[PDB]
C-alpha cells in the first residue's frame, strides 16, 4: 500500500472530510454490513487444533451490534 | 443475508501510513465511492501463524462484533487476502498517546483525568459485556478528533461470561499480583492497570519501573509504589486506592467516575 501521498489525505482537505465525518456519521451496516464469523482453517489453510477447541470465550449472551 | 457484504483491497484508496503496529503496518485510506474515512491495518497471516495466536485474531474480532463505546476504537469489519488479513478501523485523527507523550514527557491532571473518565466509562461497559481488557497502558490507547481517548487493540483481552482466567497477559509493567503468582483471576486486573495507567501519564514512567524483571516482579508483589514530589493529593489517592494487593479491595468503576480529581480535573467531550 506505498503510494504517493494523494491531496485528500493531508492538511486542510483531510481536516475538513474528518470534521464532516464526525458530525455526519453514516448508517455502519449499511456502509460495511455483518462482521462475518472467522473462519481460522479458511484464513491460514492450516488445520491446528486451537481453531476448533474454543473455551467460554465462545459463548455470547448479548447480541451482534451491527 | 442482505448485509452479508464483500470487502477486498479494490474497495479502498491509500492515503499514508500511520505506522508499523503488531504484525503490518497501519495506513489513512478511505472507501473509494462513499469516501468515509479508515484506518486500514495490514496483518501478515505468516507472522501471526508463526507465533501461534490466530486465537487472539479471533477474541479481536468477536469481541468487536458485540461490543461498540465511543471510547474503544471500532473495527468496522475485516477481510483477508492470500497473505494478509485487513482491519478496516475507525480513524484516530490526533493518533498515538504514547507519541503525545514523547513530546511533553508527562500529561498535565486535565488531559489525565479525562482518559481515566474515559477509561473506567469504557471498562465498566467492557466489564457489562464480560469482557476483561487486561493490556490498558498508554501505547495501546489513539486520541480521537477532539482528543478522546480510544481503547486501540483487544488482541490479548478476552469475553468471559464467568470472569474467571488465568492466561498471562500484557507487559511486564503492567502485570497484577495474581497474574505474577499464576493465579486465577477476575476483571479486577482492569482496575490496578488504570492505577498504573494513571501514574505513568502523571509522572512519565510507570510505578514499579526496574532495570531488571525479577526486581520488577518484587516491586508490583510488594505493591512498592512511591509517588514523585510532583504529583497532586488526588491523583495519588486515587493511584494507592486502585493498586491494592487485594483485588476485591480495588476502588471499583463506578467509583473512578465519582472520585473527587476525576470529577474536578477531567474536561471530556463526546462525539455525535
Ligand atoms: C494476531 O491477533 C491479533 C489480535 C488483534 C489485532 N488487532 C490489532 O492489531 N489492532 C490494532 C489497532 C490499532 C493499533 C494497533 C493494533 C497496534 O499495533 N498497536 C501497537 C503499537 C501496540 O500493540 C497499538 C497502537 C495504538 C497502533 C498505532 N498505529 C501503529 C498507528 C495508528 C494511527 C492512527 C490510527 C490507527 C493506528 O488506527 C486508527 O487510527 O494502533 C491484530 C492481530
Amino acid at each position: 500500500p506505498r503510494k504517493p501521498i494523494p491531496t485528500w489525505a493531508r492538511g486542510t482537505p483531510l481536516s475538513q472530510a474528518i470534521i464532516h465525518q464526525y458530525y455526519h456519521p453514516p448508517n455502519l451496516l449499511e456502509l460495511f454490513g455483518t462482521i462475518l464469523p472467522l473462519d481460522l482453517e479458511d484464513i491460514f489453510k492450516k488445520s491446528k487444533p486451537r481453531y476448533h477447541k474454543r473455551t467460554s470465550s465462545a459463548v455470547w449472551n448479548s447480541p451482534p451490534l451491527q | 443475508g442482505a448485509n452479508s457484504r464483500r470487502l477486498t483491497v479494490d474497495d479502498f484508496e491509500i492515503g499514508r501510513p500511520l505506522g508499523k503496529g503488531k504484525f503490518g503496518n497501519v495506513y489513512l485510506a478511505r472507501l473509494k465511492e462513499s469516501h468515509f474515512i479508515v484506518a486500514l491495518k495490514v496483518l501478515f497471516k505468516s507472522q501471526i501463524e508463526k507465533e501461534g495466536l490466530e486465537h487472539q485474531l479471533r477474541r479481536e474480532i468477536e469481541i468487536q462484533a458485540h461490543l461498540q463505546h465511543p471510547n474503544i476504537l471500532r473495527l468496522y469489519n475485516y477481510f483477508h487476502d492470500a497473505r494478509r488479513v485487513y482491519l478496516i478501523l475507525e480513524y484516530a485523527p490526533r493518533g498515538e498517546l504514547y507519541k503525545e507523550l514523547q513530546k511533553s514527557d508527562k500529561l498535565d491532571e486535565q488531559r489525565t483525568a479525562t482518559i481515566i473518565e474515559e477509561l473506567a466509562d469504557a471498562l465498566t461497559y467492557c466489564h457489562d459485556k464480560k469482557v476483561i481488557h487486561r493490556d490498558i497502558k498508554p501505547e495501546n490507547l489513539l486520541l480521537g478528533f477532539r482528543g478522546e481517548v480510544k481503547i486501540a487493540d483487544f488482541g490479548w483481552s478476552v469475553h468471559t461470561p464467568s470472569l474467571r482466567r488465568k492466561t498471562m497477559c500484557g507487559t511486564l509493567d503492567y502485570l497484577p499480583p495474581e497474574m505474577i503468582e499464576g493465579r486465577t483471576y477476575d476483571e479486577k486486573v482492569d482496575l490496578w492497570c488504570i492505577g498504573v495507567l494513571c501514574y505513568e501519564l502523571l509522572v512519565g514512567y510507570p510505578p514499579f519501573e526496574s532495570a531488571s524483571h525479577s526486581e520488577t516482579y518484587r516491586r508490583i508483589l510488594k505493591v512498592d509504589v512511591r509517588f514523585p514530589l510532583s504529583m497532586p493529593l488526588g491523583a495519588r489517592d486515587l493511584i494507592s486506592r486502585l493498586l491494592r494487593y487485594q483485588p476485591l479491595e480495588r476502588l471499583p468503576l463506578a467509583q473512578i467516575l465519582k472520585h473527587p480529581w476525576v470529577q474536578a480535573h477531567s474536561r471530556r467531550v463526546l462525539p455525535p
